[PDB]
């Protein structure tokens, strides 16, 4: 079984081409990436203070 | 007895596929609101610069009536 990638073309429907051109001329999915990294801005950070909390181990 | 680590009675499914919400008011409507906000700014710009030319004529009258 093979499930391969990218056998598809952007179809030449007028709404398809104006949405892709709006992606180009208006930087939309770029701003979606900005929203992704801001969603990781507002998280609580996953760090540990070392010299007071040493890291976990195993037996 | 035997005390290994067995899979406890079967485990639930784990999501295993891409999932894109793909929203964001596709280019028709947002193209429209861009040109509409641009037109709104144009009309306010027109009104304010006309009022500003009125004031500038009043300052011209000031420099004219002062001069002699």
């Amino acid at each position: 079984t093979y499930k391969y990638v990218n056998l598809r073309e952007p179809s030449m429907d007028m709404k398809s081409v104006t949405d892709r051109a709006a992606q180009t001329l208006l930087w939309t999915e770029l701003i979606r990436g900005l929203g992704m990294t801001l969603s990781y801005l507002f998280r609580e950070p996953a760090t540990i203070n070392y010299p007071f909390e040493k890291g976990p181990l195993s037996p | 007895v035997k005390q290994d680590m067995p899979p406890v009675g079967g485990y639930g499914p784990i999501d295993y596929k891409r999932n894109l919400p793909r929203r964001g008011l596709s280019g028709y409507s947002m193209f429209a609101v861009g040109i509409g906000a641009l037109l709104f700014g144009y009309w306010s710009m027109m009104r304010w610069n006309r009022e500003r030319r009125r004031l500038q004529i009043e300052d011209f009258e000031a420099r004219i009536a002062l001069m002699p």
